[PDB]
């Protein structure tokens, strides 16, 4: 019982060493990448029409850190007047 | 009371006869 | 609120990514002119009947590279190749620029990746073939970007990381919206441990494409449980469950462990506890009902299995996952440590001990298997073996949080006697452990402590006694009572000492 005990407290820690077969990369897999030589580019500009804002709000909640305030303004050159 | 309540058979080691009380079927090859 | 599925990112992108992306059909112009044909992949399409159609009609290559595309996701790796290699045989692509016939010596790059992913088998040759067909894509053009991706994922391949980290900083230095190096940089860096780069390189990716292929969220619930942040990780993997439905099962499976992990260290009582693990059950068994050959079910099933008496469905499952996945040292590592474990009812202590010494050959990071190891040398009466072999772990382990091989040391130090302080070191770093685990510590423990300290200090013994006293409760013997009212008789406290008699 003791290593049962031994076995809980460390689960399946290096069992996750095999898990990382989403971790590949391929180029083929991306449905609408190859549909033209240049739909690469045509995707990789279809996103900067989208932002944060148009992520839902559950991924938006996935990024955590590991708001803005009134009093930090971004600067300026030519200033106004 | 948590702390104390959390405190039970499967931590002080009758974990195995716990999973023994557990009984499902599977459909196992071998 | 707006439901989180991928229908919610198609509506988000235009509709020219919406029902262009994933068409069916492929239309294809005739040599003759203005004539064309449309074919649907739904159909068995054949691959000798489309090329030879497409060769006499000299279609563009990008139809071509699409059908090979469309093939590579109905499976058919032999059929994508016969249509690449035709390709290059059609008279198009010959005359056509270098580029084309770089791209398709690339496509047939990817093609013996996706081979050698979807058989974890004949490495070097699939390599070789891959390696050259890039090699004659970067001579024909060396401007395309894709190559030079292709060189950083052969580098990984073969474990060249610091030559693919300088190629993705190149490509990030041509551009750095290139969703695939950043990609490939978080795969380097999260095999070189480096879990919290990748996690914001994972989180770049997610933020730039939610629907990108691989998926990132499976990067993102893994850097969560390297940051004990399982939870976000479950949610996580929900929403890429949500989003790709299909061919995923392994996020099913990370699942099934984080609620294993969960049940394990979360259960507040046996009746809570015997329902989740039934949950867990049954959710294994839902996904074993899609693939029931999977090695790694298999292994997670097995420990159910040893905890059911069922020692003999666990042999014959450790030896299958023995003959098919000897590649995988983990497998092997945790073959031999369940077979040992079986061997150990059976007190086959050189057994045990010698399936535990392959287990932690195949596999160092077996800490279950080194400690096994350890007790099945306590169980052939090598005391100073296994002290030494202790103490070689502990000096290479120091960081490690292993509560019951400091009490093992601790009882072992306190046999020998003349290493009582270590013995003080490690039962204090157990109770220290414990106490933040939030579990039970045990009464031995505190009655080696108060031996131990019999001749150092009798106040800590007294202390750690009345403690192991308050944890018993009703358990008190007569030999914690007696040293209880001898510890107060050497107090002169006369009435607790002869309450303690009492």
């Amino acid at each position: 019982r003791l290593l049962s005990a031994l076995f809980s407290k460390d689960n399946f820690r290096y069992l996750m060493n095999e898990t990382s077969d989403g971790l590949d990369v391929n180029y083929l897999r991306i449905p609408g990448i190859i549909e033209n030589e240049k739909s690469l580019g045509k995707l990789f500009s279809s996103y900067k029409n989208l932002a944060i804002e148009n992520l839902h709000p559950d991924d938006r909640l996935l990024l955590v850190d590991p708001s803005p305030v009134f009093f930090l303004r971004r600067p300026q050159y030519v200033s106004d007047g | 009371k948590l702390e104390s309540m959390v405190k039970s058979n499967y931590r002080n080691g009758g974990l195995d006869r716990i999973i023994s009380k557990i009984d499902f079927d599977f459909d196992l090859e071998l | 609120m707006s439901l989180l599925d991928q229908d919610y990112y198609l509506s988000a992108l235009p509709e020219d990514k919406r029902a262009e992306l994933v068409t069916l059909q492929l239309t294809i112009p005739l040599k003759s002119g203005d004539e064309v044909v449309t074919i649907d992949f739904n159909e068995d399409v054949d691959v000798s009947q489309l090329c030879v159609l497409l060769e006499s009609e000299n279609a563009r290559p990008d139809l071509w590279l699409s059908a090979a595309k469309v093939f590579v996701s109905k499976g058919n790796i032999a059929g994508s190749q016969e249509i690449i290699r035709k390709a290059l045989q059609s008279n198009v692509i010959l005359d056509s620029s270098a580029s084309v016939t770089s791209l398709f010596h690339n496509f047939s790059f990817w093609l013996s990746l996706m081979e050698y992913v979807s058989t974890n088998s004949r490495e070097d040759q699939f390599l070789e073939y891959a390696s050259n067909s890039l090699q004659a894509s970067n001579s024909l053009d060396s401007g395309l970007i894709l190559n030079g991706i292709g060189n950083g994922v052969l580098y990984a391949k073969s474990r060249r990381y610091d030559e693919a980290l300088k190629e993705f900083d190149n490509l990030l230095k041509k551009k750095s919206t290139n969703i695939l190096a950043i990609l490939g940089k978080a795969q380097i860096l999260y095999k070189r441990q480096k879990y919290s780069q990748a996690l914001e390189l994972y989180q770049k990716a997610l933020t730039i494409n939610p629907l990108i292929v691989p998926d990132p969220r499976l990067g993102i619930g893994l850097c969560f449980w390297h940051l004990n942040n399982k939870q976000l990780a479950e949610q996580a993997w929900h929403n890429s469950l949500k989003v790709h439905p299909q061919n995923n099962l392994n996020t099913k499976i990370l699942i099934c462990l984080a609620k294993f992990d969960y049940c394990f260290n979360e259960s507040k009582d046996d009746d809570e506890f015997t329902a989740l693990y039934r949950e867990s059950l049954e959710f294994l068994h839902s996904c074993l009902k899609e693939d029931a050959k999977h090695p790694l079910l298999l292994m997670v099933l097995a420990s159910y299995y040893f905890s059911k008496e069922d020692y003999e469905k666990v042999e014959k499952l450790c030896n299958l996952v023995l003959k098919e996945n000897s590649r995988n040292a983990a497998f092997v590592s945790a073959s031999h440590f369940w077979l040992a474990r079986v061997a150990y009812h059976k007190e086959d202590y050189v057994q045990a001990q010698k399936q535990f010494k392959q287990a932690e050959d195949s596999q160092n990071s077996n800490t279950l298997a080194k400690l096994g190891y350890a007790q099945c040398l306590i169980a052939r009466n090598e005391v100073g073996d296994a002290t030494i072999y202790l103490e070689k772990f502990f000096k290479e382990n120091q960081d490690s949080k292993s509560s019951e091989m400091m009490l093992l040391l601790g009882i072992i130090y306190s046999q020998s006697g003349k290493s009582y302080y270590k013995a003080i070191i490690f039962l204090e770093k157990y109770v220290a452990v414990c106490q933040e685990e939030n579990y039970p510590i045990l009464p031995e423990a505190y009655l080696v402590l108060s031996r131990v300290y019999e001749n150092k200090d009798l106040n800590v013994a007294l202390d750690y006694l009345m403690k192991a006293n308050d944890i018993l409760g009703d358990k008190a013997n007569v030999y914690v009572l007696n040293n209880l009212g001898i510890y107060h008789f050497f107090r002169n406290n006369v009435s607790q000492s002869s309450d303690f008699f009492a």
